[PDB]
C-alpha cells in the first residue's frame, strides 16, 4: 500500500518493525482482554439461569404446597360440616384460609416475576447459546481490530477501508 | 523514519460523512433553530436513557448475581420486579420520542439533503483544487467563513422555505466561485467554473448524470483510435477526422460522416468562423444542459480552438 501510495504521488511514512511489534503487543493485550470479558459475562449469565430455574423450582414447590393445603382445608371443611370443639375448628379454619389466601398471593407474585422475568431469559438462553459461535471469532476479529488499531493510523478513510 | 519508527500516527482528516452532518447543523441552525435545537435535545435524552438501559441490564446481572439466595422468599427481589415494571413503562415511551426523531431527521433530509451533498462536493473541488498550480491551498475555517457569510448575509432579507434554499444554494455557488477565484489564476478560472458546473449539474433533477459523454469529453485524446481508417477529406482535414472517428463513438453520435456529408451547405458553422454562437446538428428531445454538452463535444472535435469560449457559454 505504501509502494502504491508513492506511485500515484501522495506523501507517506516509511513502515518499521517497530509497527509489527506493536501490532503484534497490541493483539495480544486485545486477546486476553476480551477473552476476560467474555469469560466474565458467560459466569454472570450462568449464575443468573442457575437463579432463574431455582426460582422456579420454588414456584412449583409453593404451587404443590398450594393445591396439598387446600385440598387439606377442604378435608377439613368436610369434617366440620360433618360434625355440625366447634369454635376451635372454626378457628383452626380461619387459620389455613389465610395461610392460603396468603400462599396464594405469594405464588401469583412469583407467577407475575416469572412472566417478567422471561423476557430477559430469552434472550440470556439466546447469547448463551450463541457465546459458543462468538468464542471460535476472536482470535481473527482481534487480529483484525489489532491491525488496524496499529496500522491504518495515518492514511485516509478510503485508504483505511482498502486496508480493512 | 527515525522519528516514525518511535511514535504512531492518529490522522483527524474530514471525510464526507462528518461535512455533510456539520453543515447539516449549521443550516438547521441558521434556518429552523427550534427544530434543530429540540433535535439536539431529544438526541440528548435517548443517549441517556440508553445509558438508563444498559445500567438497568447491568443492576438485573448484578443483583441476580450477588444474593446468594431464593428469590421468590425476598423483598430485594420486589424491589427488583418494581424497577423492570417501570423502566419496562419507560422503554414504551421510548417510542414517541422515537418517532418524533423519525418526523424530525425526515423533515430535515427532505429539505437539504442536496444541499449538503453540494457542501461536501465545492469543499472536497476546494481540496482537490490544490493538485493544479500548489499556490492556493484552503483549510476548512475558509469553508466555514464562506457559510458564515451566506446563512447570514441575504439579498431582500423573504421568509419562504421554499425559496429561501434554492437562493441560499445559488448564493453559495456564487460566492464561492468569487471567494476562490479572487486568489487564483485567471488560466484556471474556467477549470474551477466547469467543476461547480458539474457539481450543480449532478445535483439537479432533469438532467440524466452525462457521465460517459463528459468521460469521453475529459479522456478523448487517451482512448484508443481505429487503425487505417480514413474518412473523408472533403472539408475537414486528418486531425478532425481523427477527433470526429473518436467521437463517433458515443450513441448520440452514429451518422455523423453521413450528416457532416449530406450538410454541405453547412461547411462554415462547423468549419472556420466562429462556432461558438452556431453549431449544426443536435443532441427525442434533449434539454438545453445536455444540447450544449453534445455541441461541446462537437467544438472539441471540430475546432479545438474556440473550446474555451464554447466552456464559458455552457
Amino acid at each position: 500500500a505504501n509502494a502504491r501510495l508513492a506511485k500515484r504521488g501522495g506523501r507517506t511514512m516509511a513502515i518499521t518493525p517497530r509497527h509489527y511489534l506493536d501490532f503484534i503487543n497490541h493483539y495480544a493485550n486485545l486477546f486476553h482482554e476480551k477473552r476476560s470479558e467474555l469469560e466474565e459475562q458467560q459466569m454472570h449469565l450462568n449464575v443468573g439461569l442457575r437463579k432463574i430455574k431455582e426460582t422456579v423450582d420454588q414456584v412449583e414447590e409453593l404451587r404443590r404446597d398450594l393445591r396439598i393445603k387446600s385440598q387439606e382445608l377442604e378435608v377439613k371443611n368436610a369434617a366440620a360440616n360433618d360434625k355440625l370443639e366447634y369454635a376451635v375448628l372454626i378457628s383452626e379454619a380461619q387459620a389455613i384460609k389465610a395461610d392460603l389466601a396468603a400462599v396464594e398471593a405469594k405464588v401469583n407474585r412469583s407467577t407475575a416475576l416469572l412472566k417478567s422475568l422471561s423476557a430477559e431469559r430469552e434472550r440470556w438462553e439466546k447469547t448463551s447459546e450463541t457465546f459458543k459461535n462468538q468464542m471460535s471469532t476472536i482470535a481473527g476479529d482481534c487480529l483484525l481490530s489489532a491491525a488496524f488499531i496499529a496500522y491504518a493510523g495515518y492514511f485516509d478513510q478510503q485508504m483505511r477501508q482498502n486496508l480493512f | 523514519p527515525d522519528l516514525c519508527s518511535r511514535v504512531t500516527f492518529v490522522n483527524f482528516t474530514v471525510t464526507r460523512s462528518s461535512l455533510q452532518s456539520q453543515c447539516l447543523n449549521e443550516v438547521l441552525k441558521a434556518e429552523r433553530p427550534d427544530v434543530d435545537e429540540k433535535r439536539s435535545d431529544l438526541l440528548k435524552l435517548q443517549g441517556e436513557f440508553q445509558l438508563r438501559l444498559r445500567q438497568l441490564e447491568k443492576s438485573l446481572l448484578q443483583a441476580l448475581n450477588e444474593v446468594k439466595g431464593r428469590i421468590l422468599d425476598d423483598d430485594t427481589i420486589i424491589t427488583t420486579l418494581e424497577n423492570l415494571k417501570r423502566e419496562a413503562a419507560e422503554v414504551t415511551r421510548k417510542v414517541e420520542e422515537t418517532d418524533i426523531v423519525m418526523q424530525e431527521v425526515e423533515t430535515v433530509s427532505q429539505q437539504y439533503l442536496p444541499l449538503s451533498t453540494a457542501c461536501s462536493s465545492i469543499y472536497f473541488t476546494m481540496e482537490s483544487l490544490k493538485q493544479i498550480h500548489f499556490l492556493y491551498q484552503y483549510s476548512l475555517q475558509f469553508f466555514l467563513d464562506i457559510y458564515h457569510n451566506v446563512l447570514y448575509e441575504n439579498p431582500n432579507l423573504v421568509t419562504d422555505h421554499t425559496q429561501r434554499l434554492s437562493i441560499i444554494t445559488k448564493d453559495l455557488f456564487q460566492v464561492a466561485f468569487n471567494r476562490v477565484a479572487r486568489g487564483m489564476l485567471h488560466q484556471d478560472h474556467i477549470t474551477f467554473a466547469m467543476l461547480l458546473a458539474r457539481i450543480k449539474l449532478k445535483g439537479t433533477v432533469g438532467e440524466p448524470t452525462y457521465d460517459a459523454e463528459f468521460q469521453h469529453f475529459l479522456r478523448g485524446n487517451e482512448i484508443v483510435l481505429s487503425a487505417g481508417s480514413t474518412p473523408r477529406i472533403q472539408g475537414l482535414t486528418v486531425e478532425q477526422a481523427e477527433a470526429v472517428v473518436r467521437l463517433s463513438c458515443l450513441p448520440a453520435f452514429k451518422d455523423l460522416i453521413a450528416k457532416v456529408q449530406a450538410d454541405e451547405q453547412f461547411g462554415i458553422w462547423l468549419d472556420s468562423s466562429s462556432p461558438e454562437q452556431t453549431v449544426p446538428y443536435l443532441w427525442t428531445p434533449a434539454t438545453p444542459i445536455g444540447q450544449a454538452i453534445h455541441r461541446l463535444l462537437l467544438i472539441q472535435a471540430f475546432r479545438p480552438d474556440r473550446l474555451l469560449a464554447m466552456a464559458h457559454m455552457f
